[PDB]
Protein backbone atom coordinates (compact mmCIF):
# COMPACT_ATOMS: atom_id res chain seq x y z
CA UNK A 1 0.00 0.00 0.00
CA UNK A 2 0.89 3.57 0.57
CA UNK A 3 2.29 2.89 3.85
CA UNK A 4 4.62 0.08 3.18
CA UNK A 5 5.94 2.39 0.25
CA UNK A 6 6.49 5.06 2.51
CA UNK A 7 8.11 3.27 5.45
CA UNK A 8 10.12 0.70 2.70
CA UNK A 9 11.53 4.22 0.98
CA UNK A 10 12.31 5.34 4.28
CA UNK A 11 14.06 2.28 5.51
CA UNK A 12 16.28 1.98 2.41
CA UNK A 13 17.52 5.35 2.84
CA UNK A 14 18.12 5.21 6.59
CA UNK A 15 20.06 2.14 6.12
CA UNK A 16 21.72 3.78 3.17
CA UNK A 17 23.08 7.12 5.05
CA UNK A 18 23.61 4.77 8.53
CA UNK A 19 26.24 2.67 6.32
CA UNK A 20 27.97 5.39 5.00
CA UNK A 21 29.24 6.28 8.96
CA UNK A 22 29.95 2.78 9.53
CA UNK A 23 26.22 2.09 11.22
CA UNK A 24 23.78 -0.66 9.68
CA UNK A 25 19.75 -0.36 10.20
CA UNK A 26 19.52 -4.06 10.63
CA UNK A 27 21.80 -7.08 10.67
CA UNK A 28 20.12 -8.09 7.13
CA UNK A 29 21.06 -4.15 5.62
CA UNK A 30 24.06 -5.23 6.77
CA UNK A 31 24.73 -8.51 5.33
CA UNK A 32 23.41 -6.41 1.83
CA UNK A 33 25.95 -3.81 1.93
CA UNK A 34 28.97 -6.44 2.58
CA UNK A 35 27.56 -8.26 -0.48
CA UNK A 36 27.16 -5.38 -2.95
CA UNK A 37 30.85 -4.17 -1.69
CA UNK A 38 32.36 -8.25 -2.30
CA UNK A 39 30.24 -7.87 -5.59
CA UNK A 40 32.07 -5.33 -7.13
CA UNK A 41 35.10 -5.67 -5.50
CA UNK A 42 35.32 -9.68 -7.39
CA UNK A 43 34.04 -7.88 -10.76
CA UNK A 44 37.36 -5.30 -10.41
CA UNK A 45 39.29 -8.59 -9.63
CA UNK A 46 38.10 -10.53 -12.14
CA UNK A 47 37.91 -7.79 -15.57
CA UNK A 48 41.51 -7.24 -14.59
CA UNK A 49 42.60 -10.93 -15.23
CA UNK A 50 40.04 -11.48 -17.58
CA UNK A 51 37.90 -10.29 -20.70
CA UNK A 52 33.91 -10.29 -20.52
CA UNK A 53 33.20 -13.12 -21.83
CA UNK A 54 29.34 -13.00 -20.89
CA UNK A 55 28.66 -12.19 -24.50
CA UNK A 56 30.59 -15.88 -25.76
CA UNK A 57 27.49 -17.57 -23.29
CA UNK A 58 25.20 -16.58 -26.31
CA UNK A 59 22.11 -16.60 -23.93
CA UNK A 60 18.94 -17.03 -25.70
CA UNK A 61 15.59 -18.12 -23.63
CA UNK A 62 16.01 -21.82 -24.47
CA UNK A 63 19.33 -21.65 -23.28
CA UNK A 64 19.52 -19.34 -20.43
CA UNK A 65 18.21 -21.87 -17.89
CA UNK A 66 20.99 -24.60 -18.62
CA UNK A 67 23.68 -21.64 -19.41
CA UNK A 68 23.17 -20.84 -15.53
CA UNK A 69 23.21 -24.25 -14.51
CA UNK A 70 26.32 -25.60 -15.75
CA UNK A 71 28.28 -21.79 -14.86
CA UNK A 72 27.33 -22.35 -10.93
CA UNK A 73 27.74 -26.12 -10.90
CA UNK A 74 31.13 -25.80 -12.28
CA UNK A 75 31.79 -23.03 -9.95
CA UNK A 76 30.65 -25.15 -6.64
CA UNK A 77 32.28 -28.98 -8.25
CA UNK A 78 35.53 -28.51 -5.77
CA UNK A 79 33.78 -26.77 -2.57
CA UNK A 80 32.30 -23.90 -1.61
CA UNK A 81 33.56 -20.73 0.44
CA UNK A 82 32.17 -17.09 0.60
CA UNK A 83 34.29 -16.16 -2.17
CA UNK A 84 32.42 -18.42 -4.65
CA UNK A 85 29.48 -17.13 -3.42
CA UNK A 86 30.62 -13.76 -4.05
CA UNK A 87 31.33 -14.99 -7.24
CA UNK A 88 27.78 -16.74 -8.02
CA UNK A 89 26.32 -13.23 -6.81
CA UNK A 90 28.19 -11.82 -9.28
CA UNK A 91 27.42 -13.73 -12.36
CA UNK A 92 23.83 -13.88 -11.16
CA UNK A 93 24.12 -10.21 -12.23
CA UNK A 94 26.22 -10.19 -15.31
CA UNK A 95 23.48 -12.89 -16.44
CA UNK A 96 20.96 -10.34 -15.79
CA UNK A 97 22.48 -7.52 -17.54
CA UNK A 98 23.29 -9.29 -20.20
CA UNK A 99 19.21 -10.15 -20.79
CA UNK A 100 18.22 -6.85 -20.84
CA UNK A 101 21.12 -5.82 -23.42
CA UNK A 102 19.60 -8.76 -25.28
CA UNK A 103 16.43 -7.26 -25.14
CA UNK A 104 14.90 -10.44 -22.84
CA UNK A 105 14.33 -8.45 -19.81
CA UNK A 106 11.87 -10.75 -18.65
CA UNK A 107 15.20 -13.29 -17.76
CA UNK A 108 15.61 -10.74 -14.89
CA UNK A 109 12.74 -12.28 -12.88
CA UNK A 110 13.53 -16.23 -13.74
CA UNK A 111 17.54 -15.60 -12.96
CA UNK A 112 16.62 -14.30 -9.73
CA UNK A 113 14.25 -16.89 -8.98
CA UNK A 114 17.17 -19.79 -9.75
CA UNK A 115 19.66 -17.60 -7.79
CA UNK A 116 17.05 -17.99 -4.65
CA UNK A 117 16.56 -21.48 -4.97
CA UNK A 118 20.17 -22.22 -5.58
CA UNK A 119 20.72 -20.48 -2.56
CA UNK A 120 18.28 -22.18 -0.58
CA UNK A 121 18.48 -26.00 -1.83
CA UNK A 122 22.61 -26.34 -2.29
CA UNK A 123 24.11 -23.13 -0.22
CA UNK A 124 21.84 -23.06 2.93
CA UNK A 125 23.76 -26.32 4.21
CA UNK A 126 27.30 -25.02 4.00
CA UNK A 127 26.05 -21.18 5.05
CA UNK A 128 24.98 -22.74 8.60
CA UNK A 129 28.08 -24.85 8.96
CA UNK A 130 30.08 -21.75 8.50
CA UNK A 131 28.66 -18.99 10.84
CA UNK A 132 25.54 -17.96 8.62
CA UNK A 133 25.65 -14.37 6.73
CA UNK A 134 26.89 -12.96 10.35
CA UNK A 135 30.16 -14.28 9.78
CA UNK A 136 30.11 -13.18 6.37
CA UNK A 137 30.09 -9.61 7.35
CA UNK A 138 32.31 -10.39 9.63
CA UNK A 139 34.82 -11.43 6.89
CA UNK A 140 33.73 -8.90 4.26
CA UNK A 141 32.05 -5.87 6.09
CA UNK A 142 33.48 -2.08 5.87
CA UNK A 143 34.81 -3.53 2.34
CA UNK A 144 37.47 -5.39 3.83
CA UNK A 145 38.14 -7.21 0.28
CA UNK A 146 39.01 -4.09 -1.21
CA UNK A 147 41.10 -3.25 1.80
CA UNK A 148 42.97 -6.29 1.80
CA UNK A 149 43.62 -4.83 -2.21
CA UNK A 150 45.01 -1.73 -1.20
CA UNK A 151 47.53 -3.01 1.04
CA UNK A 152 48.86 -4.94 -1.54
CA UNK A 153 49.27 -1.81 -3.51
CA UNK B 1 38.68 -29.40 -18.96
CA UNK B 2 36.90 -29.66 -22.76
CA UNK B 3 37.92 -26.69 -24.79
CA UNK B 4 34.60 -26.43 -26.11
CA UNK B 5 32.42 -25.81 -22.39
CA UNK B 6 32.63 -22.19 -22.35
CA UNK B 7 30.44 -22.67 -19.79
CA UNK B 8 32.58 -24.95 -17.68
CA UNK B 9 35.21 -22.22 -18.29
CA UNK B 10 33.45 -19.55 -16.75
CA UNK B 11 32.56 -21.33 -13.95
CA UNK B 12 36.34 -22.25 -13.08
CA UNK B 13 37.12 -18.22 -14.21
CA UNK B 14 34.87 -17.58 -11.33
CA UNK B 15 35.97 -20.03 -8.97
CA UNK B 16 39.76 -18.78 -9.40
CA UNK B 17 38.37 -15.01 -8.78
CA UNK B 18 36.28 -16.51 -5.91
CA UNK B 19 39.16 -18.29 -4.36
CA UNK B 20 41.22 -14.94 -4.81
CA UNK B 21 38.63 -12.79 -3.02
CA UNK B 22 38.16 -14.82 -0.27
CA UNK B 23 41.65 -15.12 0.60
CA UNK B 24 43.17 -12.04 3.53
CA UNK C 1 12.12 -17.15 6.68
CA UNK C 2 15.11 -18.29 5.02
CA UNK C 3 13.25 -18.40 1.58
CA UNK C 4 11.98 -14.74 2.44
CA UNK C 5 15.71 -14.05 3.61
CA UNK C 6 17.64 -15.67 0.44
CA UNK C 7 15.18 -13.84 -1.92
CA UNK C 8 15.58 -9.84 -0.27
CA UNK C 9 19.15 -10.43 -0.45
CA UNK C 10 19.05 -11.68 -3.83
CA UNK C 11 16.58 -8.92 -4.79
CA UNK C 12 19.00 -6.30 -3.50
CA UNK C 13 22.34 -7.35 -4.96
CA UNK C 14 20.78 -7.84 -8.26
CA UNK C 15 19.10 -4.47 -8.05
CA UNK C 16 22.09 -2.88 -7.18
CA UNK C 17 24.53 -4.30 -10.34
CA UNK C 18 21.09 -3.33 -12.48
CA UNK C 19 21.18 0.60 -11.52
CA UNK C 20 25.09 0.19 -11.81
CA UNK C 21 24.46 -0.50 -15.73
CA UNK C 22 21.55 2.08 -15.92
CA UNK C 23 18.98 -0.20 -15.05
CA UNK C 24 16.33 -0.86 -12.55
CA UNK C 25 15.26 -3.88 -11.02
CA UNK C 26 11.60 -2.13 -10.45
CA UNK C 27 9.81 1.37 -9.93
CA UNK C 28 10.21 1.00 -6.08
CA UNK C 29 14.20 0.37 -6.57
CA UNK C 30 14.80 3.05 -8.83
CA UNK C 31 12.98 5.57 -6.67
CA UNK C 32 15.33 4.32 -4.13
CA UNK C 33 18.54 4.43 -5.84
CA UNK C 34 17.50 8.61 -7.03
CA UNK C 35 16.69 9.18 -3.61
CA UNK C 36 20.03 7.88 -2.68
CA UNK C 37 21.66 9.95 -4.98
CA UNK C 38 19.76 13.23 -4.51
CA UNK C 39 20.55 12.61 -0.49
CA UNK C 40 24.18 12.85 -1.22
CA UNK C 41 24.05 15.51 -3.87
CA UNK C 42 22.04 17.36 -0.96
CA UNK C 43 24.48 16.61 1.85
CA UNK C 44 27.26 17.59 -0.39
CA UNK C 45 25.97 21.06 -1.19
CA UNK C 46 24.98 21.54 2.26
CA UNK C 47 28.34 20.91 3.99
CA UNK C 48 30.02 23.01 0.93
CA UNK C 49 27.69 25.76 2.16
CA UNK C 50 27.32 25.38 5.80
CA UNK C 51 28.74 23.89 9.00
CA UNK C 52 27.13 20.63 10.45
CA UNK C 53 24.94 21.96 13.19
CA UNK C 54 23.49 18.58 14.25
CA UNK C 55 25.17 18.56 17.60
CA UNK C 56 23.86 22.05 18.22
CA UNK C 57 20.76 20.56 18.49
CA UNK C 58 21.19 18.29 21.59
CA UNK C 59 19.38 15.54 20.57
CA UNK C 60 17.62 14.25 23.80
CA UNK C 61 14.90 11.26 24.47
CA UNK C 62 12.81 14.19 25.99
CA UNK C 63 13.41 16.91 23.09
CA UNK C 64 14.01 14.44 20.05
CA UNK C 65 10.72 14.59 18.55
CA UNK C 66 9.88 18.09 19.12
CA UNK C 67 13.27 19.08 17.24
CA UNK C 68 12.31 16.82 14.54
CA UNK C 69 9.27 18.61 14.42
CA UNK C 70 9.96 22.23 14.55
CA UNK C 71 12.70 21.43 11.73
CA UNK C 72 10.38 19.42 9.61
CA UNK C 73 7.74 22.29 9.74
CA UNK C 74 9.86 25.06 9.40
CA UNK C 75 11.57 22.89 6.32
CA UNK C 76 7.77 22.93 5.09
CA UNK C 77 6.31 26.54 5.98
CA UNK C 78 6.35 27.94 2.42
CA UNK C 79 5.56 24.88 0.27
CA UNK C 80 6.67 21.60 -1.16
CA UNK C 81 9.07 20.19 -3.71
CA UNK C 82 11.44 17.63 -4.55
CA UNK C 83 14.31 19.30 -3.01
CA UNK C 84 12.91 20.05 0.36
CA UNK C 85 11.65 16.24 0.67
CA UNK C 86 15.32 15.55 -0.64
CA UNK C 87 16.38 17.40 2.61
CA UNK C 88 13.99 16.34 4.85
CA UNK C 89 15.26 12.49 3.89
CA UNK C 90 18.58 14.08 4.73
CA UNK C 91 17.65 15.33 8.00
CA UNK C 92 16.21 12.18 9.16
CA UNK C 93 19.47 10.66 8.15
CA UNK C 94 21.71 13.09 10.07
CA UNK C 95 19.03 12.93 13.13
CA UNK C 96 19.73 9.20 13.18
CA UNK C 97 23.51 9.25 12.32
CA UNK C 98 23.70 11.49 15.96
CA UNK C 99 21.51 9.41 17.89
CA UNK C 100 23.78 6.62 17.15
CA UNK C 101 26.98 8.64 17.67
CA UNK C 102 25.28 9.87 21.32
CA UNK C 103 24.49 6.00 22.16
CA UNK C 104 20.87 6.69 22.06
CA UNK C 105 20.40 4.13 19.30
CA UNK C 106 16.82 3.19 19.74
CA UNK C 107 15.85 6.96 18.18
CA UNK C 108 16.99 5.47 14.77
CA UNK C 109 13.90 3.32 14.85
CA UNK C 110 11.49 6.57 16.01
CA UNK C 111 13.20 8.86 13.98
CA UNK C 112 12.24 6.28 10.92
CA UNK C 113 8.51 6.34 12.15
CA UNK C 114 8.37 9.71 12.58
CA UNK C 115 9.22 10.29 8.58
CA UNK C 116 6.79 7.48 7.61
CA UNK C 117 4.19 9.39 9.30
CA UNK C 118 5.03 12.87 8.08
CA UNK C 119 5.00 11.08 4.66
CA UNK C 120 1.57 10.17 4.78
CA UNK C 121 0.13 12.43 6.39
CA UNK C 122 1.70 15.72 4.96
CA UNK C 123 3.58 14.86 1.86
CA UNK C 124 1.38 12.55 -0.15
CA UNK C 125 -1.15 14.95 -1.25
CA UNK C 126 1.37 17.16 -3.37
CA UNK C 127 3.32 13.86 -4.06
CA UNK C 128 0.21 12.64 -5.70
CA UNK C 129 -0.72 16.38 -7.14
CA UNK C 130 2.77 16.46 -8.86
CA UNK C 131 3.35 13.20 -10.85
CA UNK C 132 4.44 10.90 -7.96
CA UNK C 133 7.65 9.14 -7.19
CA UNK C 134 7.81 8.54 -10.74
CA UNK C 135 8.24 12.22 -11.74
CA UNK C 136 10.80 12.83 -9.07
CA UNK C 137 12.52 10.21 -10.65
CA UNK C 138 12.12 11.18 -14.28
CA UNK C 139 13.98 14.70 -12.49
CA UNK C 140 16.64 13.33 -10.38
CA UNK C 141 17.58 9.74 -11.99
CA UNK C 142 20.88 9.15 -13.32
CA UNK C 143 22.24 11.48 -10.67
CA UNK C 144 21.13 14.27 -12.17
CA UNK C 145 21.29 17.25 -9.35
CA UNK C 146 25.07 16.29 -9.31
CA UNK C 147 25.46 16.17 -13.10
CA UNK C 148 23.32 20.03 -13.05
CA UNK C 149 26.21 20.79 -10.34
CA UNK C 150 28.87 19.05 -12.57
CA UNK C 151 28.26 20.94 -15.82
CA UNK C 152 28.38 24.88 -14.11
CA UNK C 153 31.83 23.53 -12.83
CA UNK D 1 13.31 34.05 12.44
CA UNK D 2 13.97 33.73 16.24
CA UNK D 3 17.86 34.15 16.83
CA UNK D 4 17.58 31.58 19.48
CA UNK D 5 15.61 29.07 17.51
CA UNK D 6 18.49 26.77 16.21
CA UNK D 7 15.57 24.37 15.03
CA UNK D 8 13.70 27.04 12.73
CA UNK D 9 17.16 27.86 11.31
CA UNK D 10 17.97 24.67 10.20
CA UNK D 11 15.00 24.44 8.81
CA UNK D 12 15.19 27.46 6.79
CA UNK D 13 19.15 26.86 5.79
CA UNK D 14 17.76 22.65 4.89
CA UNK D 15 15.09 24.81 2.69
CA UNK D 16 17.55 27.12 1.27
CA UNK D 17 19.77 24.16 0.37
CA UNK D 18 16.16 22.43 -0.72
CA UNK D 19 15.80 24.80 -3.35
CA UNK D 20 18.79 24.94 -4.79
CA UNK D 21 19.20 21.18 -5.42
CA UNK D 22 15.65 21.35 -7.25
CA UNK D 23 16.67 24.04 -9.23
CA UNK D 24 17.47 22.35 -13.26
Amino acid sequence: SMSQSNRELVVDFLSYKLSQKGYSWSQMAAVKQALREAGDEFELRYRRAFSDLTSQLHITPGTAYQSFEQVVNELFRDGVNWGRIVAFFSFGGALCVESVDKEMQVLVSRIAAWMATYLNDHLEPWIQENGGWDTFVELYGNNAAAESRKGQE
Amino acid sequence: LEPNSILGQVGRLLALIGDDINRR
